[PDB]
RNA sequence: GCCUCGAUAGCUCAGUUGGGAGAGCGUACGACUGAAGAUCGUAAGGUCACCAGUUCGAUCCUGGUUCGGGGCACCA
RNA sequence: ACGUUUCCGACCCGUCUUGAAACACGGAUUGCGGAGUGCUUGUCUACUGCGAGUCAAAGGGUGUUAAAACCUUGCGGCGAA
RNA sequence: ACCAUCUAGUAGCUGGUUCCUUCCGAAGUUUCCCUCAGGAUAGCUGGAUCUCAGGCAGUUAUAUUCGGUAAAGCUAAUGAUU
RNA sequence: ACUGAUUUCUGCCCAGUGCUCUGAAUGUUAAAUCGUAGUAAUUCGAGUAAGCGCGGGUAAACGGCGGGAGUAACUAUGACUC
RNA sequence: GACAUUGUGAAGAGUCAGACUCU
RNA sequence: CUCCUCGAAGACAGUGUCAAGCGGGGAGUUUGACUGGGGCGGUACAUCUAUCAAAUCGUAACGUAGGUGUCCUAAGGCGAGCUCAGAGAGGACGGAAACCUCUCGUAGAGCAAAAGGGCAAAAGCUUGCUUGAUCUUGACUUUCAGUACGAGUACAGACCGCGAAAGCGUGGCCUAUCGAUCCUUUUAAUCCUGAUUGUUUCAGGUAAGAGGUGUCAGAAAAGUUACCACAGGGAUAACUGGCUUGUGGCAGCCAAGCGUCCAUAGCGACGUUGCUUUUUGAUCCUUCGAUGUCGGCUCUUCCUAUCAUUGCGAAGCAGAAUUCGCCAAGCGUUGGAUUGUUCACCCACUAAUAGGGAACGUGAGCUGGGUUUAGACCGUCGUGAGACAGGUUAGUUUUACCCUACUG
RNA sequence: UUUUUUUUUU
């Protein structure tokens, strides 16, 4: 009663059933994982710029 | 594996700098009979019912992770550093030579 | 398992002695003054077979 | 019986059992100091 | 077929981490004996089964090949 | 139209199964009975009332178409850190 | 042994699971589990809808890139080989 | 408990496992007890029985009871030898 | 094996300072 | 006269409680998984390399060839200098091989280990100094559910090492070398709590390590059942049937040779092409709410790859005889000893003693000798229960009156 | 203490 039976038969069809979802367009706006020193300097710069 | 008996390394205590440390091997302390776990285990064992907790019987490890206990010579602050597994371990053994006959 | 014959012998059921026709227990006379300070004469009236 | 069973009629274990064995196990030569035919006086 | 074990003088068996190849019998020489045998004093002796690798160096450690030997080979 | 006769089509249902008409299992026939429920606790959803509040418990007062309905909470639950 | 009760004992297993129309409509695949007749997990599916009114596409074009299979080569390295 | 009339016999092995007998045996041993430290919980140490471990016996107790070479005036075999 | 049931006398040894411990 | 009824033992025994030893006599429970059925074997269970893999990545089998549970105070870090394997040519003892010298030398060496990548003023060799193999939090990659562990990447803060400096350094040139909860234990704060107030012990907490689960996301675990049971399974074996035909059987093509000479009368090696399912295998499609599982007896029919007979052709055919071949299954293909036997072997006759199918034809046709329950014996194996396609003995063979077929 | 053998006829 062998029961390993791996396959990839219908998986592409299942994936395309609902369409392949491309990544959003705001992912490039976040500064997550950016250099800590650069982020610190950016925070200081943003804190001080005079609005008018 | 040979490890020197003295090592200059960062001191996490008051010094907050690199200082000399005497290196020894950490040995597990004797189990106290008034620890909460031992008290609970003894109370559970006492009575009728036989063994109440599993007994491990399938040892597979042939080694242990040696812990070097290093005590700073300036404030006696103590660090513990595990090293990789090794069959043989010695502290301050004879350093290896080069270009010598056997 | 079940009890062995040796274990079963102790309950004294079918393993009791068969003593319907026994003629009595073999015993000397109880110790008393005659036997302690002299002798007493008895007559052997019978010799019989005890099952 | 402790001796019962087997594809051959054999005891399988020593017939000499200790004095303090349990009621259902004390079968055979109980607390035997020796075994076999007696050669000499005894 | 599967799982193990061994292979070393002419024969039977040890041997070391890996740095010696040994023990007995056998063979050769001399001695004692009228002569042989026992006995005494000497000598020489192995395919470290074959191959490849590992390290300074392997009979040995590792892998493969040849021969021999042992155990299992059950249901129905 | 469950009558007859013609032409075409027409394998026995339920079930497990990759695959059943199966030489796979259940089923001779009919009537009646026959199987996702109750409750506690969560969560989401829909609707209703009020809304930083809301619901009020046990209880008390009343009620004789009196186990109902109606009135009643320094305090309690949830919410407000 | 038998009788009653615990007891409607538990079952990852076998069997059954009762009205009609309309619309949508799969999976036998991933990971973990004393796991392999089973579960949880993601995937596939239905429903409720809500926010809006051009940025997407199992398709092409342009531009730029990745690969070492077919073919080719050993009169080029390695390994065979007349 | 084993064997199983009569007749004739019942060989070797106490290494293993059992059973059993001695104990001087500080080898190992629980509770209790005693001593040390501490203000106390408590810590450390000493004794510490039987058993086990050491020694002996026992197989009509459970049971067990080998390999490789050479060798005889035809060959074969192997009394004999290693 | 210890404690209790468990009482009354002797001798020896050892601890102490009349007691305890043992046999 | 004596308030010991007469003796024995006697503060021991016995009794009560606790402690230790023995304790399958008895109780409860367990006795992994994968697997071309299970068992045995193996580990393909955690895991790395090359290939499979069909040019992104990904991709399976008990696929192929191998590796891992270690090793290293240096074999980590860094600075400097140097160049390796090997070849050629020279030099007392020196030889094929010791050391010295000069040329050439794209890496053909070495880098702890398996394989594959990478590396030449280095990542290799020599050497100096060192401990970045340290402390701290986040982000990310790999597996992936985009969980965890493990491993790794690029930064940020501290303190350091080497260097003149730029720089490099969080272990090993890269790809494997490893571990949850609970519990114990250690280190850390001049920390928190013990709730009648405080002090000190003790205990418990917050943070980081270690002690281990290799069935490696991590139960504490020995057998037997032929006295056996239950829920299921044709997801899964033993008998038939189905596919395949390695093996079994049968038939062809070229001719090197045999055949006194002569390859083909009759054979035919080395090669090679087919056929068949009366062998045994492979598979696991049907059947486990059952298709009665060997052989023999009995009785039909069918096929031939023709033993005999009919009609013929060819011979290494002068004839009893014998061989090959063609048309040919119309008709025959026996009696027995041994064995349960199918097979096998022998005795005898015979025209001949041909081979096979029909659910390995035929058990509501028989029989039951074998196999194949429960009783029992021996050998080997096992401590034991018990096991053994090892031997032996004894062991219940049920139902047609229905439909069809067939006979009347 | 140990101390085994001597081919056939003459
Ligand atoms: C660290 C490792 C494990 C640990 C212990 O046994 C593990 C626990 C785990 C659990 O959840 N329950 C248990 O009863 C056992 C132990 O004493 C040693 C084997 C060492």
């Amino acid at each position: 009663a062998k029961s390993k039976n791996h396959t990839n038969h219908n998986q592409n069809k299942k994936a395309h059933r609902n369409g392949i979802t491309k990544p959003k367009k705001h992912i490039f706006l976040s500064m997550k994982g950016v250099d800590a020193k650069f982020i610190k300097n950016l925070r200081f710069s943003r804190k001080n710029n005079k609005r008018q | 594996v040979n490890v020197p008996k003295a090592r200059r390394t960062f001191c996490d205590g008051k010094c907050r700098k690199h200082t000399n440390h005497k290196v020894t091997q950490y040995k597990k302390g004797k189990e106290s009979k008034f620890a909460q776990g031992r008290r609970r285990y003894d109370r559970k064992q006492s009575g009728f019912g036989g063994q109440t907790k599993p007994i491990f019987r399938k040892k597979a490890k042939t080694t242990k992770k040696i812990v070097l206990r290093m005590e700073c010579t300036e404030c006696k602050h103590k660090k513990q550093l595990p090293i990789k597994r090794c069959k043989h371990f010695e502290l301050g053994g004879q350093k290896k030579s080069r270009g010598q006959v056997i | 398992g079940r009890r062995i014959r040796i274990q079963r012998k102790g309950a004294g059921g079918i393993f009791k002695s068969h003593n319907k026709h026994r003629k009595g227990a073999s015993k000397l006379r109880p110790l008393d003054y005659a036997e302690r300070h002299g002798y007493i004469k008895g007559l052997v009236k019978d010799i019989i077979h005890d099952p | 019986h402790p001796h019962g069973g087997g594809n051959h009629q054999h005891i399988g274990h020593p017939s000499t059992v200790r004095r303090d064995a349990s009621a259902g196990k004390k079968v055979g030569l109980i607390a035997a100091r020796r075994t076999g035919r007696i050669r000499g006086g005894k």
